[PDB]
């Protein structure tokens, strides 16, 4: 399991949703 | 300065997060779903503006080389440490300045990921550094830049 991999990508996700996918 | 390799693989995880079938692409209803459940709540027709302007081929749909190509700009982006705060306020569900354990087991639920308390607390333990159990602003910031 790739535990910082798993959670930066959900931050990176939520960095996204946050500014309107850009 | 260049996309290195483990980048990549994390842009892999946040292209899967957004492409919930699993299928190569990413949908207006794929990207719906994930901005509702982290508590955006924009409209169809802001959505399809949202595809478009990444969509730099014309297909309706995005796939990884143009999700990349999005993510590689966002690297050099001037608007990067207040795009990370706004992140930070999404995990911080009470806003105390500390993503708990909880906390960031309901935003990975929320994401659609099902994960044990385990894998939870290693997350944790992947940020924490100052060793009390939990992620506050300054270590989030140390872990993405
Ligand atoms: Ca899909
Ligand atoms: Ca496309
Ligand atoms: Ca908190
Ligand atoms: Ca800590
Ligand atoms: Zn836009
Ligand atoms: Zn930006
Ligand atoms: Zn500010
Ligand atoms: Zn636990
Ligand atoms: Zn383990």
């Amino acid at each position: 399991f790739n535990a910082r991999r798993k959670l930066k990508g959900a931050i990176l996700t939520t960095m996204l949703a946050t500014r309107n996918f850009s | 300065d260049q996309l290195t390799e483990e980048q990549i693989a994390e842009f892999k995880e946040a292209f899967s997060l957004f492409d919930k079938d699993g299928d190569g692409t990413i949908t207006t209803k794929e990207l719906g779903t994930v901005m509702r459940s982290l508590g955006q709540n924009p409209t169809e027709a802001e959505l399809q503006d949202m595809i478009n302007e990444v969509d730099a081929d014309g297909n309706g749909t995005i796939d990884f080389p143009e999700f990349l190509t999005m993510m590689a700009r966002k690297m050099k982006d001037t608007d990067s440490e207040e795009e990370i705060r706004e992140a930070f306020r999404v995990f911080d569900k009470d806003g105390n300045g500390y993503i708990s354990a909880a906390e960031l087991r309901h935003v990975m639920t929320n994401l659609g990921e099902k994960l044990t308390d385990e894998e939870v607390d290693e997350m944790i333990r992947e940020a924490d550094i100052d060793g009390d159990g939990q992620v506050n602003y300054e270590e989030f910031v140390q872990m993405m830049t």
